[PDB]
């Protein structure tokens, strides 16, 4: 089965094989897809095609809410009416089947994204908002005129919704581990903490399982351990701007005494259900107003990281002791100690079928 | 204005 | 990976009874766990849902005010309080679970509760 | 909105060896959306398609889904001895998620 | 005037010209002193005397109170009653004068305190503390024994305090300047901030003035202006410490609207006053339990900073703009804007007391 | 640099006075600030002190309870509250200034202010 | 504690370029904390002397004091016609701060 | 027990 999608006027329609196209890192699958036309009711002469990426954003100073600035950051466009020299390309297996199912008056259009490309990714949206979808998306769009510059009428035109998605890489990594060694003023004794995950790429729902090593040979006890974790985006606009957001936290009124050691394994589960409130929280594209999970890590091209365009979105543990206080110094020295272990949280690879669109709709 | 589905026989 | 629910029997008209579903090999925030009932000699029917990770529940049309689902994520348990039974409330209740990403129908069924009213 | 999923025949009988073919009609159009499970007496149902064309793993190869329009099709290329049990048909577009009223399939 | 001591026992004298020493950065003044005997009185065949500079601190872990840890940082001694021939030294213009009063039975000593020194810095003891004042001090002590290392008897002994202290230099540096420029991601137009002081130097009770330039181009307004006064102070006792505490602080409710500049000048004093509160931080050595000021900033030997031990003191001003929050991020981001101004808190020279001792006493 | 009081005046026996003393020139954190009446005829005598810095009031034993000193530092000005003035509390009173780091004597003095009781 | 700083003589009279001393004398020990000052009649009275030795900036040269014990002196190397006014003694170690009784110096 | 002054004379 395939989409397909008319304009108001019904003269123009364009077919699409999916909406989520998977990105290898190294190439990102083709775009591909069919257009119908009329040329008896088409003395336009022309009829393009377009892809556009574009960060799409609600304006601050502005009051008048749906209003949206946006954008381009990367524009293609195609040729599909009469036929362009320069533009000819072999026809995928689907895209020569609905040539020959629909005729002589149907042409073909083909894209390829470069690389290192944002990944579609929507901004929590907050209540106050009534506006399109934030963040970064792709569109696909048809239309008719006599020049590109010629101005664009909506009935005379289709656009779709695509998404540009990443999934889990086959083989995991090494496993996430990192320690940190305070000494304090006090004596020449120090306070050592450790921790490690027990994998590196983790799963939407699937819970992470923390382990947290102290040994405690100082003067000071430990008041409480607090894990965390945070969600680390980074949006290269125009200038980069950096923000983290907690999306699952607990906290243990656990104590360490003085030479002594002590060990424990704590679990967390980031999801969606008590993070409704965290406005500007990164979730995964979405087609509509649909609901989505958080967004999934985005994988660089190894170290390519030529400030990526939109938003990059990566996750950290982190691990916290609390000190306790007093002394000579009191409350005005820095006594916690903390250590941060990075992680991967992504789907797996789709058997057959691409994302569905909330399964049971209300 | 709604994205509708077919099969390519 | 099991799904083993306990708590059904005999009640009588217009009572409570509670209906909890131990899930094992997976966990309540990567699934969904569905309750499904069947009136002797009949078809399956739908009663109620629930999805940990978005915070969503739903019932039939025909239970709707008399049933409430929870799940405890503590020990992946799920639970269905069922109050104001009436006479036609009589079945046996299977448990069901379906991937939260994404639905592919309930692959992992219980094994059957009976309720007598 | 409530879709009702008319499956027929209501009960069949087949010989080993046949070939049978259940239908199963939705009052709506619910896309590929649809999913098949068998249950013998007594026992809970078990799984076998799902998209109304793929077939879950562990299921032997014999048994196919089809679609066509509104009306999707279980078929059996070769009924085996441990085939005859009770068939449901079930929608997952629209909550609430409706099943057929099932088909009987017997010596 | 001089000062002069006597042992519990009183057999034993020693005299010393002034209690304040102070350092030149360059080279220290030299610690001068003569020492009364009594060699009929005095079988011990040897007197002794000895400067210490020692840190001194009241532990947390034991819960006995007037218990203090002591370290040694620089420790000297002295042959007096039997004259040292390896230990002669010309006698300074007092020294020889107080022997020629005092007689035969009198020896003079004197020490030469090596540069890259603390200096005496006490730290804000709390309410309910009872023992010995905490920090580094010096302390030049006098007894008699027949060997170093023969057990000390407090009856048999003297003990001063005495300071090593810094006053400001002659000439003041260059007036301290410092600016920001913050680019915000809606829009390519940024955000900036300049902030000065009148001069380097300031004295104890002398008012700062602070000079706040601020060129709002952005589209978010500035909600509030904040000024502070925070003193530094850096311990190297075991290991480097740091630890930040606020002295002075002023908020206005001020604020700059989108395209538009804005000017104010602000003023700050700090002092001890409203500052009782504040349990570690860190005031100029005592003598005693008797009040002083603030600590003054420490002169470090220009490009050697060694690590020097105790106790190192330095002051900013920091001028903090805070910004309004909203639109894509909301509350995740960091939108404020800082900058600090490094100074120099010093006692100018006295024309010819040294330091008094809360002059009209209680 | 100048001292400066004003608000003396006649008064009747157990009525109040404010006495206020501006400064010029310097500042009460980086300054001590007394207050000395002298009687008709007689000597000088002190009667209050404030110190901003260390936050310290001191009065004489005459005066212990019926005055009270304060000093506001958004304008560098020195108040002398008196109150229940006795009739012997008659005197011209001077304003006078001492360095805070350190005490070196009054060199600085008012112009005189005079309170007749 | 209080300190009564007997101040003497009461009055005493002197001719210009005459060498004229003045004693100050105190109840207890106040090491060299005392001061001195200068008043005409109706004005606000100059300091002259701190730490009882030390000259205050632009005060004459002909000033001095000086300390013996607890016996404090100030001392005029030349009687200037300007300099018949009313001297005033004080120790400034205790709380309350305590003046001299006050001498006269007149033609 | 107690710091006392004195003069070189």
């Amino acid at each position: 089965r395939v989409f397909k999608k008319a304009s108001p006027n019904g003269k123009l329609t364009v077919y699409l094989g999916k909406r989520d196209f998977v990105d290898h890192i190294d190439l990102v699958d083709p775009v591909d897809g069919v257009v119908l036309v009329d040329p008896e009711y088409l003395k336009e002469r022309r009829v393009y095609v377009t892809l556009t990426c574009a960060f799409r954003y609600g304006r601050e100073d502005l009051d008048v809410l749906g209003l949206t600035f946006r954008k381009d950051l990367f524009v293609a466009n195609v040729q599909s009416f009469p036929p362009a020299p320069e533009d000819k390309k072999p026809l995928t297996r689907l895209q020569e089947r609905l040539i020959k199912k629909l005729g002589e008056h149907a042409y073909p259009f083909t894209f390829e994204i470069p690389p290192n490309l944002p990944c579609s990714v929507t901004l929590q949206p907050g209540p106050e908002d009534t506006g399109k979808a934030c963040g970064v998306d792709y569109e696909v769009k048809a239309f008719c005129a006599e020049n590109l510059e010629e101005k664009i009428h909506k009935r005379n035109s289709v656009r779709l919704v695509i998404r540009k998605v990443q999934y889990a890489p086959e083989r995991p990594g090494p496993q996430p581990t990192a320690e940190t060694t305070r000494q304090f003023l006090m004596s020449d004794k120090p306070l050592h903490l450790e921790a490690s995950l027990d994998k590196e790429i983790y799963y939407h729902g699937e819970p992470i399982s923390v382990n947290v090593h102290v040994t405690n040979n100082t003067n000071k006890t430990v008041k409480k351990i607090k894990i965390s974790v945070r969600q680390y985006a980074d949006i290269c606009l125009f200038n980069t701007a950096q923000y983290k957001c907690p999306v699952a936290m607990e906290e243990a009124d656990d104590t360490v005494a003085p030479s002594s050691t002590f060990c424990k394994v704590y679990t967390l589960t980031p999801f969606l259900a008590n993070n409704r409130e965290k406005r500007g929280l990164a979730l995964d594209g979405k087609l509509k107003h649909e609901d989505t999970n958080l967004a999934s890590s985005t994988l660089l091209r190894e170290g390519a990281n030529r400030e990526i365009l939109g938003i990059i979105v990566s996750y950290k543990v982190k691990v916290k002791l609390v000190v306790s206080r007093g002394g000579l110094l009191g409350d005005l020295a820095s006594s916690d100690v903390a250590v941060e272990l990075p992680f991967t949280l992504m789907h797996p690879k789709p058997k057959e079928e691409p994302p569905h669109r909330e399964v049971p709709e209300s | 204005s709604f994205t509708r589905s077919t099969v390519d026989t | 990976v099991q799904l083993v629910e306990s708590g059904g029997g005999l009640v009588q008209p217009g009572g409570s009874l509670r209906l909890s579903c131990a899930a094992s090999g997976f966990n309540v925030y990567s699934s969904s766990i569905h309750w499904v009932r069947q009136a002797p000699g009949k078809g399956l029917e739908w009663v109620a849902s629930i999805s940990s990770y978005y915070g969503y529940t739903y019932y039939a049309d025909s239970v709707k005010g008399r049933f409430t689902i929870s799940a405890d994520t503590s020990k992946n348990t799920a639970y269905l309080q069922m109050n104001s039974l009436r006479a036609e409330d009589t079945a046996v209740y299977y448990c069901a679970r379906s991937r939260q990403f994404w639905y592919s129908g309930l692959d992992y069924w219980g094994q059957g509760t009976l309720v007598t009213v | 909105s409530d879709i009702q999923m008319t499956q027929s025949p209501s009960s069949l009988s087949a010989s080993v060896g046949d070939r049978v073919t259940i239908t199963c009609r939705a009052s709506q159009s619910v896309s590929s959306a649809v999913a098949w499970y068998q249950q013998k007496p007594g026992k809970a149902p078990k799984l076998l398609i799902y998209s109304a064309s793929s077939l879950y793993s562990g299921v032997p190869s014999r048994f196919s889904g089809s679609r066509s329009g509104t009306d999707f099709t279980l078929t059996i290329s070769s009924l085996q001895p441990e085939d005859f049990a009770t068939y449901y048909c079930q929608q997952y577009k629209y909550v609430p998620v409706t099943f057929g009223q099932g088909t009987k399939v017997e010596i």
